[PDB]
RNA sequence: GCUUGAGUCUCGUAGAGGGGGGUAGAAUUCCAGGUGUAGCGGUGAAAUGCGUAGAGAUCUGGAGGAAUACCGGUGGCGAAGGCGGCCCCCUGGACGAAGACUGACGCUCAGGUGCGAAAGCGUGGGGAGCAAACAGGAUUAGAUACCCUGGUAGUCCACGCCGUAAACGAUGUCGACUUGGAGGUUGUGCCCUUGAGGCGUGGCUUCCGGAGCUAACGCGUUAAGUCGACCGCCUGGGGAGUA
RNA sequence: GUUCCCGGGCCUUGUACACACCGUAACAAGGUAACCGUAGGGGAACCUGCGGUUGGAUCACCUCCU
């Protein structure tokens, strides 16, 4: 259930305070690093008919959130895909 | 880093030996991170079912801080030794003290 | 024979049978009584009086061996284990216990069927 | 399971022996399996089964006969 | 209603089965949670520590085989 | 009561059957225990104390 | 720009949830050995088969194979389907005490994509039990039908294809609102958890009822009651959910 | 004395019945409960195996503990 003390590595270079992932910035980055963790199990056991429903969950959320930064602070998308990297 | 309760058993035979092979075990979680919590030495007592033939074999419970990586590793030396026969690794928790 | 003691009656009801197997605690058996066996064809031998009429089958056939502190092995919940175990604690038997050991299965493999 | 006492029977007592199951396990591995069955059946056992539980609340309340 | 599950709490242990004793028959059987004044959380809990009794051969199957 | 003979014969051998009636320090004293008499069971002995 | 909407983190629990592999024990088919009998099996009844080439029965050792009695609870997980030993690793989803924020980032659909019990088949292995086609004896005027003994396909492990259902609490989905009781299952906050509890809050599910709907039975905070948003379907039956 | 037997009444359960009880597969539990999905087969209904549901029936007697 999740890596902590990497976790809370992260929310300590995006946020502005230790309290501070209610951002979008931070957030993203959280459910990136789940997804960064979720490719070690996409890579194996072929058949997850369960964990599939997490997958398209999660990048669902993804997309959308990263698609409403888009359309009001470019300021913080250019930023945020430039800090992390979560373009490609 | 994580609390295991290692409870494995022997047969009354390695019994008289075991006591070294505890300190066979032991040696590497001293040297690589660990300390334990209640080692537990009950004797030959009465066992439920006959392993193939003889009865009451020697209970030995250890219930001691570890790293997951060496467990894995000592329990696969468990699986092959012929003093151990069955035993049960746990997940985390609470450490023990008592249990008498 | 066998200077036997413990005679080991392995009482097995199946369903329209009592098959009695008197035995040796090493498996050294001595001999049969049968509900059907005895006559009793139909449903008859589902009948404990056919069991009964089998529990004295299996009370002699050891007057050669000498069965006294008997113990009483029971599975199969059949047409015996009522008038069976009772007719040999009625025919002259000191029985020192009786057992009901069944190694119940967890039903790993699969089972025969029957009315539908 | 087993029963014995020394000496105070006059009698076989296999009481403990039915108070375990006897035809308990009897029942479940002597025919086919049919998965499903059991549960359908407990179906219309459960709701007679608070029907007992409906009549002692049928009893309580009334009843001037 | 019993002073044991009034100072009963957090997961009762398998090690020594002295009160485990007090959950099973002298067959082997278990009481459900129902007979037994005591929630299924916790009868369901002893239970599966039972099944790992039995890997360590603390209790057998049934009695005899 | 029939709720308390069925979890009774569960709950262990002596579940609610003994009960605490000891020997109490008499009601308005304050002073000091300094010698106990003890005399064990003639023939089995006491357990520690 | 601001928050009652959506969402994530700090701090935690439970689970027939899925996945790859390994392992424990009983029973069953069968093999070797000691004992031993003439019946076992089956049905309303008879019979095929086995039997002095010694079956069924009992004890010891054991190799394939599939599946987990008792714990079991109109209980739990999930989008649904569906799914009951244990361990190691991986991991999705649901929920809660107290705070921190971008500030409606929300809902759904034709073409499209994915899951898909069981079955059919291709392929490297397999066959204990049951058992399509079929054979023997009977019920019968007749049996390719209830029954029993055998038995190919299938069942299982891994990769794919046609891509189907009573895939049905028949109740589409996100969400807000609407007197209670018996409860069950899983967490949590407050008070002395002295104690088997008292007061509130979410998820799933069952029974009796008010409001309301209704042909009626009844559903009834999980609605068939009250609205908004999105899609599919119907115009009597059959033809046909087929060429 | 109502447990056997013939006829009768009341209460009750059940019905695709009310024109009203070549082979029985559904309607009483139709003396083998039903239907959908799939493969195969037989003059033919339907049956066998696997998964699901309730658009299914009685829970009345005979032996034991308070």
């Amino acid at each position: 259930s999740l890596s902590t003390e990497a976790t809370a590595k992260i929310v300590s270079e995006f946020g502005r305070d230790a309290n501070d992932t209610g951002s979008t910035e931070v957030q993203v980055a959280l459910l990136t690093a789940q997804i960064n963790h979720l490719q070690g199990h996409f890579a194996e056991h072929k058949k997850d008919h369960h964990s599939r429903r997490g997958l398209l969950r999660m990048v669902s959320q993804r997309r959308k959130l990263l698609d409403y930064l888009k359309r009001k602070d470019v300021a913080r998308y250019t930023q945020l895909i430039e800090r992390l990297g979560l373009r490609r | 880093m994580r609390h295991y309760e290692i409870v494995f058993m022997v047969h009354p035979d390695q019994s008289e030996q075991v006591p070294g092979m505890i300190e066979r075990y032991t040696a590497a979680i001293t040297g690589a991170e660990g300390k334990i919590h209640r080692l537990e030495d009950w004797g030959r007592r009465q066992l439920a079912y006959p392993i193939n033939k003889l009865h009451k074999a020697h209970y030995v419970l250890m219930n001691v801080e570890a790293p997951q990586e060496v467990i894995d590793e000592l329990e696969t030396t468990f699986r092959f030794n012929d003093a151990v026969i069955r035993s049960m690794v746990m997940r985390t928790k609470h450490a023990v003290t008592e249990a008498s | 024979r066998k200077q036997v003691s413990d005679g080991v009656a392995h009482i097995h009801a199946s369903f329209n049978n009592t098959i009695v197997t008197i035995t040796d605690r090493q498996g050294n058996a001595l001999g049969w009584a049968t509900a059907g066996g005895s006559g009793f064809r139909g449903s008859r031998k589902s009948t404990p009086f056919a069991a009964q009429v089998a529990a004295e089958r299996c009370a002699d056939a050891v007057k050669e061996y000498g069965i006294k502190n008997l113990e009483v092995m029971v599975k199969g919940p059949g047409p015996g284990r009522e008038s069976t175990i009772r007719a040999l604690n009625a025919a002259g038997f000191r029985i020192t216990n009786i057992t009901d050991v069944t190694p119940i299965p967890h039903n790993g493999c699969r089972p025969p069927k029957k009315r539908r | 399971i087993k029963v014995r006492e020394n000496e105070p029977f006059d009698v076989a007592l296999r009481r403990f022996k039915r108070s375990c199951e006897k035809a308990g396990v009897l029942a479940e591995v002597r025919r086919r399996e049919f998965y499903e069955k059991p549960t359908t059946e407990r179906k219309r056992a459960k709701a007679s089964a608070v029907k007992r539980h409906a009549k002692k609340l049928a009893r309580e309340n009334a009843r001037r006969t | 209603f019993c002073r044991f599950t009034a100072e009963g709490v957090q997961e009762i242990d398998y090690k020594d089965i002295a009160t485990l004793k007090n959950y099973i028959t002298e067959s082997g059987k278990i009481v459900p949670s129902r007979i037994t004044g005591t929630r299924a959380k916790y009868q369901r809990q002893l239970a599966r520590a039972i099944k790992r009794a039995r890997y360590l051969s603390l209790l057998p199957y049934t009695d005899r085989h | 009561t029939p709720e308390e003979k069925l979890l009774r014969a569960i709950f262990g051998e002596k579940a609610s059957d003994v009960k605490d009636s000891s020997l109490r320090v008499p009601n308005g004293v304050s002073g000091t225990v300094i010698d106990v008499q003890v005399f064990t069971r003639d023939g089995v002995e006491k357990d520690k104390r």
